[PDB]
């Protein structure tokens, strides 16, 4: 086992403090911050990968083990001249000197480089956690130069605890969080106050009741709103807290994650609830939330709380991933905008396993691109992706990377874990080359675009999504699986003679069989199906398909539902006025993604066919999971 | 089992003639019928509820009020169902509807414990935790909506059915009737105190005495406003890790125990200057019980408490009115490096107090040394050498009586009350037991320190400081002592008010020429003497020597400087206090803290505190090091 000298190619600049997100006359603001660079030459941005996004207005993670080597060649790129300064900043020796100027002053465009072995001294023990938490920051003006805006998170580590992957995950998964309540009678403001918000309407406002950021500014970051982007988290995969509270002397933050409880160590282990932040105290804590669904970190002390701290975190189950729809979709959803032509025309067709020869994408383009409106912030886990086959020719695209937008207008590229600087995707090999590839960590995201880095004949696509709701639990109930026993169904009334019983116990998405799926002795339109949960559940919707009887085609073609919670009263459900008129089968088989507005919470669920095809013939499947149990 | 609590949400009239919230109920409904547990120590309190590791409590709130009010917990687990917490976490329909109670409402509550929320192998029996309400976070809480909310492991109903604990809540919390429910004229909104018994008010009841109290301390605010709570035992738990005072911030609850002497209705401070007037206070009966039906050392101090003079800037110098610095110090004309008359205790050889103790020039204004293991007997023979009468009292140890006899001086209710005028010596003894000392946890040496107590800081603001430090049980024997035990070094963090020194306009007829306009009571001139230093050295006077491979203890503390806190600094270097590694030092008023640290980061640092608000203000010094010899 080895020892590493890990540089950190990093510098110092500015943009600033954007707001625009629902709650258009924003500021402008122009605070520094520090960026991490690709080499000595100090070009590439070195792009803030999906991963670690959560970081944001601060600066990037530095990191290292116990026996290691910590390194920082650094350029000011600035007006006032600022500093790379923490604890463990270990100089060395002594010189001919005058008093000792010890003095660390960075100078624009000047390259003040520094590096020294990391002690036990930094490091954590084995009483306490797998890391440990420290800030660097600018010591030019500790007072200044933290609210301007160079603060900064620094991790040391047990050996035996990175990777080649860079950073760790053995179970890990990190975040910072940063909170501070910025203000500006500090760092060049001045280049603000008269640089924008005045020209010739000024004159309002000097230093009384104009607090500009005792206006606003209530950090976790300062994307520090009322939301802060990077929250990712799998719902197991137990997460690492970093609070380090900084700024002033009323700076104090007592954090809590709602609904959520947390360890702490120190001399042991003892669990806690919510954590007083001081300015100084770099707080490691762990937890596993095993509570699914879309969270919130909230500086609890009520001032604080009312102008910005509620700043949203996301738990998603990876048990959850379900085809996004491709054959089971949108007829002709979205496609591109001239991105794409081949008279066999683009996405309109362009799906997973579409038989035929008019079949898929086609454009021989050297800058291409396919784009998918979910109709909805999602969660995409990854791509089912495939190619097409012509006259006798094996066409496909062969590499691909993959960009996202949450919205429409601002896109980016995409960083799938600690790749490099641009996540690149393998694509087919063949003309049946389902190359499934999955998102490292996932995608939040409304649209996708996917563009080839090369191809075959032509740039030529078909493809599937993989994922699922922030938790609508877009997940099969247990029809298909059978986890809903056959007793645990009863119909209003069954086919039964002596070729058939056709049972409601039947009713299974795909079942083979002699009598195999549920039909109603005769037939009505008041008549119902009705699962029994044996517990509390909440719904996204039901999916439905006929049966092939060998005999002729059957299936429904328009029905109700149904909801209860005493399982013998029954509450029906509802559009924005009447009832729903459902969009039913049209075929022996093919299922439908049919889905409901308001997620219905209920135990007892029926269907409630209206119009059929020959006889009402129902091979079904409920979609969902569970709130709390009955009460 | 299975957990049921039916009770809902009041509006409320309240008292100690002033001021009336809304509340949180405690009764039997269906409907709207009385129902009280409440008689003590229950203040405005929503029923403390318990549950255990693995239960499921089911609060169903009926709302009855003019505001829209919402229940939320901490510290345990719920569904999206449940939460009770406004804002857009997705949440279809029947989700929101927890979030908030529209006003004159009724919602169930689905309440969780897993074994992800129990509490830690090894820590407080029962966890500290409180039910808050949010819908408007400041408003639903300066109102008087909070309850306790208590968890811990498989055996309550059961192990408390068959077990005996004394256990109150105590509710250290600062309505602001400003920031309530509700808004020539002259007479504007307040209150800021314990349980809601304001000013001075009591509440209520006590426990046993032969054994021990537990309680649950729930810290409370709708701003940034730190306390610092005690009264008499020394209230060891925190973990087992073993503490000075309870010291309480925003948010804030973890859960502590302490034993008893007798009948003593104990005193019960904020002990700060700010929250003191307005502040918060209450007893304790400590009553006869209904469930019957290489030795000790013996240390010597002949100290005297004696007028000389302080510059607090000697060595550095260089004002005008240059700098915020330039204007410290007596703002007529009289203005340079900083010269006051002082009052410091000071040590002399023997009983003829005439042997100058050669002097600390590194403690500055800090009273001796003073050190006693558990086990230890002090003796400390005291002299008054001040005319305006002092005394000598020790935070840290209880058992402080007058040497030979266990009278009280003929008159007073015990010796931090007035004794000692000028000319007459005082025999004290001082004897240190386990329960003031460390532990099996803690450091080996708590910090801790000597004020005197005719008047408070009328007082100390005047010089009376020194470092007493209470120890672990060791003599060639128990550990680290072989070689060497390398020596014993105090740091003291002292902002001193001048303006309130026993020796006030005593020193403006002095230093200060002339009072041929003798102006007083101003906006600058009262900030001209509040003098935030470090040992009395000041703006990086007389700062340390030391050198590199040295390893040793620090011992600081906060003392005088106060309303307000000290995160502190020292430049590149990290200490090892609570045996983790922190950088950061934060300290309070009553601030005992006991660092460690490894000496090997060579050159100027410049130790100070990590609030730059003060560190201007002068309280700032420097430290030096370089290789040695031996
Ligand atoms: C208890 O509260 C009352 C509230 O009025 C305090 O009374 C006055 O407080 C003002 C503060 O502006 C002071 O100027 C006076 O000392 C008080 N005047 C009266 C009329 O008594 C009172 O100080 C509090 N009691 C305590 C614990 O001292
Ligand atoms: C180098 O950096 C600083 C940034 O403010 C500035 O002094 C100077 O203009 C820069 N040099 C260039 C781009 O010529
Ligand atoms: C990428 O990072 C995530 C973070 O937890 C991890 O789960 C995944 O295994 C990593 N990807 C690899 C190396 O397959
Ligand atoms: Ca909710
Ligand atoms: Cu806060
Ligand atoms: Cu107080």
């Amino acid at each position: 086992f080895q020892k590493k000298t890990r540089h950190y190619f990093i510098a110092a600049v500015e943009r600033l403090w954007d707001y625009g997100m629902s709650s258009g006359s924003v500021p402008q603001f122009k605070k520094v911050v520090f960026q991490e660079f690709t080499d000595g030459s100090f070009t590439q941005p070195l792009y803030r990968g999906e991963l670690n996004e959560h970081l944001g207005l601060l600066g990037p993670y530095i990191r290292a083990e116990v026996e290691d080597n910590i390194m920082v060649t650094f350029r000011n790129q600035a007006s006032r001249p600022y500093s790379f300064y923490s604890s463990l900043i270990s100089y060395e020796e002594d010189q001919r000197q005058g008093a000792e100027p010890r003095k660390n002053f960075v100078k624009p465009n000047e390259t003040k480089t520094y590096f020294w072995k990391v002690q036990h001294h930094m490091a954590p023990t084995k009483d306490e956690f797998d890391c440990k938490a420290w800030a660097y920051f600018s010591d030019v003006d500790l007072e200044k130069d933290v609210h301007s805006g160079l603060i900064g998170p620094l991790l040391v580590c047990h050996t035996n605890t990175l990777n080649p992957a860079h950073g760790r995950q053995v179970t890990v998964q990190e975040f910072a969080l940063f909170l501070t309540i910025f203000d500006e009678t500090k760092s060049w403001y001045f280049t603000e106050n008269m640089e924008r918000n005045c020209r010739a309407p000024c004159n309002i406002q000097m230093e009384d009741p104009t607090f500009k950021e005792n206006y606003r500014f209530h950090a976790i970051n300062g994307y520090i709103m009322d939301t802060l982007p990077g929250l990712v988290m799998a719902q197991d995969q137990r997460i690492r807290w970093y609070l380090l509270s900084m700024g002033s002397n009323e700076n104090i933050h007592s954090i809590h994650f709602s609904g959520h409880v947390f360890t702490v160590r120190k001399k042991e282990e003892y669990k806690m609830a919510l954590y007083n932040l001081y300015p100084g105290v770099f707080e490691t804590v762990e937890m596993l939330p095993s509570k699914a669904g879309i969270w919130r970190v909230e500086c609890l002390i009520g001032e604080h709380l009312h102008a910005g701290m509620s700043t949203l975190f996301l738990v998603y189950s990876n048990k959850c991933q379900t085809p996004l729809g491709m054959a089971s979709g949108h007829i002709r959803d979205f496609q591109i905008t001239a991105s794409g032509q081949y008279g066999q025309w683009a996405p309109k067709l362009a799906r997973l396993h579409y038989s035929g020869s008019i079949n898929a994408w086609s454009t021989k383009e050297p800058f291409s691109w396919i784009k998918v409106d979910l109709l909805a912030p999602m969660i995409i886990h990854g791509i089912k992706t495939q190619g097409a086959r012509q006259k006798f020719s094996s066409l496909y695209i062969s590499q691909f990377i993959i960009m996202y937008s949450l919205d429409g207008k601002k896109w980016q590229t995409y960083r799938g874990n600690s790749t490099g600087t641009l996540m690149v995707f393998f694509g087919n090999v063949d003309s049946s080359g389902i190359k499934h590839n999955i998102f490292n960590p996932p995608i939040i995201a409304r649209y996708i675009r996917l563009h080839p880095t090369h191809y075959s004949i032509r740039s030529t696509l078909r493809m599937e999504l993989m994922g699922c709701d922030l938790n609508s639990c877009s997940m099969p109930l247990g029809m298909e699986s059978k986890a809903i026993s056959d007793a645990q169904i009863t119909a209003s009334s069954y086919f039964t003679n002596m070729f058939a019983t056709w049972s409601p116990s039947k009713a299974r998405l795909h079942l083979q069989g002699r009598s195999n799926a549920w039909r109603p002795q005769v037939n009505n339109p008041k008549e119902w199906l009705q699962v029994d949960f044996q517990k509390t559940m909440k719904v996204t919707g039901v999916t439905t398909q006929g049966v092939k009887s060998l005999l002729t085609s059957m299936y429904v073609k328009e029905f109700l539902i149904s909801s209860s919670q005493d399982g013998h009263q029954w509450t029906l459900f509802f559009q924005n006025g009447k009832v729903k008129v459902f969009q039913g089968n049209q075929d022996s088989f093919t299922p439908v993604v049919n889905s409901l507005d308001p997620p219905l919470l209920t135990r007892y669920l029926r269907i409630h066919p209206q119009s059929w095809v020959h006889q009402i013939a129902l091979r079904m499947e409920v979609l969902g999971c569970e709130a709390q149990d009955l009460y | 089992a299975t957990r049921r609590y039916y009770l809902g949400a009041v509006e409320l009239s309240w008292d100690y003639v002033v001021y009336k919230k809304t509340l949180f109920v405690e009764f039997t409904d269906h409907l709207f019928n009385i129902a009280k547990p409440r008689p003590p120590w229950m203040g405005l309190l929503g029923p403390t509820i318990q549950a255990e590791v693995y239960d499921t409590v089911v609060i169903t709130l009926k709302n009855m009020a003019s505001h829209p009010v919402s229940l939320h917990a901490v510290g345990v687990s719920y569904w999206k169902a449940s939460e009770g917490a406004e804002y857009d976490d997705q949440t279809s329909q029947r989700e929101k509807e927890d979030d908030k109670v529209f006003p004159g409402g009724s919602h169930t509550y689905v309440w969780q414990v897993l074994k992800e929320n129990g509490p830690m192998a090894s820590d407080p029996l029962c966890l500290t935790y409180s039910y808050l309400s949010h819908v408007d976070l400041v408003k639903d809480l300066n109102s008087g909506l909070i309850g306790a909310l208590l968890v811990c492991r498989e055996g309550s109903l059961a192990k408390e059915k068959t077990q005996t604990l004394h256990k109150f809540i105590l509710l250290f919390a600062v309505f602001d009737e400003g920031k309530s429910w509700h808004s020539s004229a002259r007479a504007w909104p307040k209150m800021h105190t314990v349980n809601g018994y304001v000013n001075r008010s009591l509440p209520g009841l006590i426990g046993c005495h032969r054994k021990s109290v537990y309680w649950h301390v729930i810290g409370m605010g709708t701003t940034p406003e730190v306390h610092s709570i005690f009264l008499e035992g020394h209230t060891f738990l925190v973990r087992n890790h073993r503490q000075a005072s309870l010291e309480i911030s925003p948010i804030t609850f973890l859960t502590a125990q302490t034993l008893l002497m007798d009948l003593g209705q104990f005193l019960l401070f904020c002990h700060i200057s700010s929250h003191q007037h307005d502040g918060m206070e209450a007893y304790v009966k400590v009553d006869s019980c209904p469930e019957e039906p290489k030795h000790p050392k013996t240390w010597v101090h002949y100290i005297a408490a004696e007028e000389e003079d302080w510059d607090y800037a000697p060595l550095v110098l260089a004002p005008d009115d240059r700098s915020y610095k330039s204007q410290y110090l007596n703002n007529g004309p009289q203005r340079i490096g900083r010269k006051y008359k002082k009052v410091r205790f000071m040590a002399y050889t023997d009983e003829t107090f005439k042997t100058r103790e050669a002097i600390q020039h590194e403690s500055g204004i800090l009273g001796p040394l003073l050190y006693g293991e558990v086990g230890d007997t002090l003796l400390i023979i005291f002299k008054n050498q001040a005319s305006r009468p002092y005394n000598i009292y020790p935070h840290g140890i209880t058992d402080v009586r007058p040497l030979y006899s266990r009278r009280l001086p003929k008159g007073v209710k015990h010796l931090k009350d007035f004794p000692i005028l000028p000319g007459e010596i005082f025999k004290y003894k001082w004897t240190v037991t386990v329960e003031d000392g460390p532990t099996k946890s803690d450091p080996r040496c708590l910090t801790r320190y000597y004020s005197s107590f005719v008047n408070m800081e009328r007082d100390l603001a005047s010089g009376l400081i020194g470092p007493l430090l209470i120890c672990y049980k060791e003599s060639v024997d128990q550990r680290g002592n072989q070689i060497m035990s390398d020596k014993r070094n105090v740091i003291l963090f002292s902002v001193f008010d001048e303006n309130r020194s026993w020796y006030l306009t005593e020193n403006i007829q002095r230093f200060l020429p002339n009072p041929a306009g003798v102006q007083l009571e101003d906006p600058e001139f009262q900030a001209s003497n509040i003098m935030h230093s470090i040992n009395g050295y000041v703006f990086d006077s007389l700062q340390l020597s030391v050198c590199l491979h040295e390893v040793a203890y620090w011992y600081i503390l906060s003392i005088g400087a106060q309303t307000d806190f000290l995160s502190v600094f020292f430049s590149g270097y990290t200490f090892k206090h609570k045996m983790v590694y922190e950088d950061t030092l934060t300290l309070f008023p009553f601030s005992g803290e006991t660092v460690f640290m490894s000496m090997e980061n060579p050159g100027l640092w410049i130790l100070g505190c990590h609030n730059s608000d003060f560190r201007n203000r002068g309280m700032t010094a420097l430290l030096k090091v370089s290789s040695c010899d031996k």
